[PDB]
């Protein structure tokens, strides 16, 4: 089939993609003051699809089944405890 | 004692303040992940520094710096030899990996749970690892005298991620106001999700504490034996309880009309639009709980939701038709089977109906993208309308399904639960585009 | 010029908004159709096999065969899709 | 060198998307085993019964009829599949 000249020119303009071939000096901790403003974001659930077709106020687990249910027990009571349970259980 | 552990980070936890910068970059990074648009995350945490490809294989997020690498082209690798860092995050996962023993570290609790690093100490000696045998919560109900209608349903509810993690969450014990599992309902369910998961103490029956603390709840409130009546008598309960624990239900609910943050409507509820005949002359809402559908003369349950949203029978147009207003996190589908007739007589319909693994809903929302549910629970039915027995199958992590038949518990291969006459289904938001 | 076009590539369909739509439709389909469970018991299966749980070895002997596991239907879809993006921004001899 | 195309690139991009999930699957795999058995070196399967008689401990139905309950609010020993029916009685009190 077709051998590619080059990508379009207009296209490379329009989305600045002429760049450094050289290493990258980006940090992945420059991000989060972003991440900080930024709401609870999935992987694969879109947050506009969210919006509009489910409930605002919905529980979302992303991939319930991806892994087993995380979680100590109590050794006083035996009680099984959500990993954001566990200090405020050990206060009372 | 024959897996080790990472003798690298191991080491490196020899040093206290090394301990907690580790944990504190981990936790850091897996925040960043849950807080980037798809955009940002893309280009921000799946950009390789050396090769500059997005999703070159998984890209690596370095603990010590901010670097970003590739594994196709090996480009993390060697960021870890020639500079001497040597631990990378995934940034699809969030799982730390060592490039000297080129392996997750995958089996050091405080950093499966670095949310809790700063308590650590207290966590690891006041709390402990589930027992091998409780860990999937895996346990029977006896039947009790015609009980599967009930048993069958509360399985499903015990495996059901968002119910597990209300309850091992604590939030219904910490603001009840009975305490009570011979009279509450929820603190029933809780005792049960302890019996199951964790430890309840210090024939041949075991752990039917708090099934039974459960049949006494509901006699003091007070024989058709449809477990989908079951369904809705139980979420109905853990909502009024939600209502009964709140010091201001009255204001709460002209406050936002008739809106529920209780875990049953936070989950299950949706609301279906009911829309008169190019603009809809009249639209009602109103929301379910689950979708009872129609089986007669169906082989599939596409064909079942087809029929359910068909169009049917003024200023512009008249025509009637039923569709999906909102979706809810999880989705229960009762299939009618148990036909009543006016002569008092009850007729059982065994039509076996295909359900899918996965099923997706968008054809059925009032273009819809891909929304696609996880099948994890079928209750299933056999005999008579009255005189019948129920049987749960759950789906827990790693895709094994189980079969639950009153005490016996035992393992099924999905190719069988497939062929199940499936009447109750219950599937989980998995994915949305 | 070099072999930099490729990732050049990548960033117009990051950028664009269509590496969002190509892995989405992506993973719908492969979830979908079962590969996805598959791959989880093949990775569990070369587990016990190897009796290691080695993620570079494991690796090793699942994503070959991974790979291969992608229906055709997915595969010629996705393949078409992302070809369609890029005709509209590369040009050809 | 091969002579890059649309085709060319367009799997390159394909095989970046399916790599990349297949390791993310596979990571989250060799992870939770190599948790659980580090967790318990003891670790055995549940059973499975292609004749589908035995339970997740290997072991028959046990026979329901002949087991017993005892009551807390009359203290007597009850036959567990008349639990129900006997609370009935029972609680009436
Ligand atoms: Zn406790
Ligand atoms: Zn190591
Ligand atoms: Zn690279
Ligand atoms: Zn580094
Ligand atoms: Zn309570
Ligand atoms: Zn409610
Ligand atoms: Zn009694």
């Amino acid at each position: 089939d077709a051998e590619i000249k080059g990508i379009k020119p207009k296209v490379i303009e329009e989305y600045s993609l002429s760049q450094g071939s050289g290493p990258s000096n980006d940090s992945w901790k420059s991000l989060m003051s972003s991440a900080k403003d930024t709401p609870l974001q999935y992987d694969h659930m879109n947050r506009e699809s969210l919006k509009k077709y489910f409930n605002p106020n919905a529980q979302l687990i992303e991939d319930p089944l991806d892994k087993p249910i995380q979680y100590r027990v109590c050794e006083k009571c035996g009680k099984p405890l959500a990993l954001t349970a566990i200090v405020d259980h050990l206060e009372n | 004692a024959a897996m080790s552990i990472c003798p690298h980070i191991q080491q490196v936890f020899q040093n206290e303040k090394s301990k907690d910068g580790v944990l504190k970059t981990c936790n850091a990074a897996r925040y960043i992940l849950n807080h980037s648009v798809p955009k940002e995350k893309f280009l921000n945490t799946m950009k390789c520094g050396t090769c500059h490809e997005i999703n070159s294989g998984a890209t690596f997020m370095c603990l010590q710096c901010g670097f970003c690498g590739c594994w196709n082209h090996s480009h993390f690798l060697s960021h870890s030899k020639q500079i001497g860092h040597i631990f990378g995050i995934n940034s699809n996962n969030g799982l730390l990996f060592c490039f000297k023993c080129e392996d997750y570290i995958g089996n050091i609790d405080l950093i499966n749970d670095a949310i809790l690093a700063k308590y650590w100490d207290d966590v690891c000696t006041k709390t402990m690892v589930p027992s091998m045998e409780r860990r999937d919560g895996l346990s029977g109900l006896i039947n009790m005298g015609s009980t599967c209608f009930m048993s069958s349903i509360l399985q499903c509810l015990i495996h059901n991620p968002y119910f597990i993690r209300h309850s091992m969450s604590q939030i219904h014990s910490n603001n009840c106001k009975v305490r009570s599992p011979d009279k509450c309902f929820s603190c029933a369910l809780d005792k049960i999700v302890h019996e199951l998961y964790g430890a309840l103490n210090t024939t041949s029956t075991n752990r039917q504490t708090g099934f039974i603390y459960l049949l006494t709840c509901a006699w003091k409130i007070n024989s058709q034996q449809d477990a989908h009546e079951f369904w809705q008598f139980i979420i109905n309960q853990i909502h009024q309880s939600y209502v009964l624990d709140l010091p201001n239900a009255k204001e709460v609910s002209r406050a936002n009309n008739k809106q529920c943050e209780c875990i049953v409507h936070t989950v299950f509820e949706g609301s279906l639009e009911s829309s008169i005949v190019q603009n809809n002359s009249k639209t009602t809402i109103d929301p379910f709980l689950d979708l009872s559908l129609d089986i007669k003369d169906k082989k599939k349950l596409y064909e079942c939701l087809d029929s359910f949203h068909k169009k049917e029978q003024g200023e512009c147009n008249a025509i009637k038709q039923l569709g999906i207003h909102k979706l809810p996190s999880v989705l229960v589908l009762q299939l009618k089977r148990f036909e009543h007739l006016l002569n008092g007589s009850n007729r059982k319909l065994d039509d076996f109906i295909e359900f899918p693994t996965y099923l997706n809903m968008k054809n059925y929302c009032s273009k819809v993208p891909d929304i696609i549910y996880e099948l994890i629970g079928i209750v299933s039915h056999k005999g008579t309308v009255n005189e019948g027995h129920y049987i749960a199958f759950c789906k827990i992590s790693g895709g094994q399904w189980f079969k639950f038949n009153d005490s016996m518990v035992s393992s099924i291969s999905q190719e069988e639960v497939l062929k199940e006459q499936a009447y109750l289904l219950f599937y989980t938001i998995r994915q949305v585009n | 010029d070099t072999a930099q076009l490729k990732s050049q590539i990548q960033q117009y369909l990051v950028e664009s908004g269509n590496y969002e739509l190509i892995s989405n439709e992506l993973k719908a389909r492969l979830l979908q159709e079962g590969w996805v469970d598959k791959v989880k018991d093949l990775t569990k299966s070369e587990m016990n096999i190897n009796e290691s749980t080695n993620f570079t070895q494991i690796l090793s002997t699942v994503e070959p065969k991974a790979l291969e596991m992608v229906s055709d239907s997915t595969r010629e879809t996705v393949l078409k899709q992302i070809r369609e993006f890029l005709e509209e921004i590369v040009d050809t001899q | 060198e091969e002579t890059i195309t649309i085709d060319s690139i367009s799997n390159g991009i394909l095989n970046n998307l399916l790599t990349t999930l297949i390791q993310d699957i596979v990571a989250r795999e060799t992870t939770q085993q190599q948790l659980l058995k580090t967790r318990y070196p003891d670790l055995r399967s549940y059973y499975f019964d292609p004749n589908g008689s035995l339970d997740i401990n290997g072991l028959q139905k046990q026979q329901e009829s002949s087991q017993y309950i005892h009551c807390e609010n009359c203290g007597r020993d009850v036959s567990a599949n008349r639990l129900a029916a006997h609370l009935q009685r029972c609680l009436s009190r």
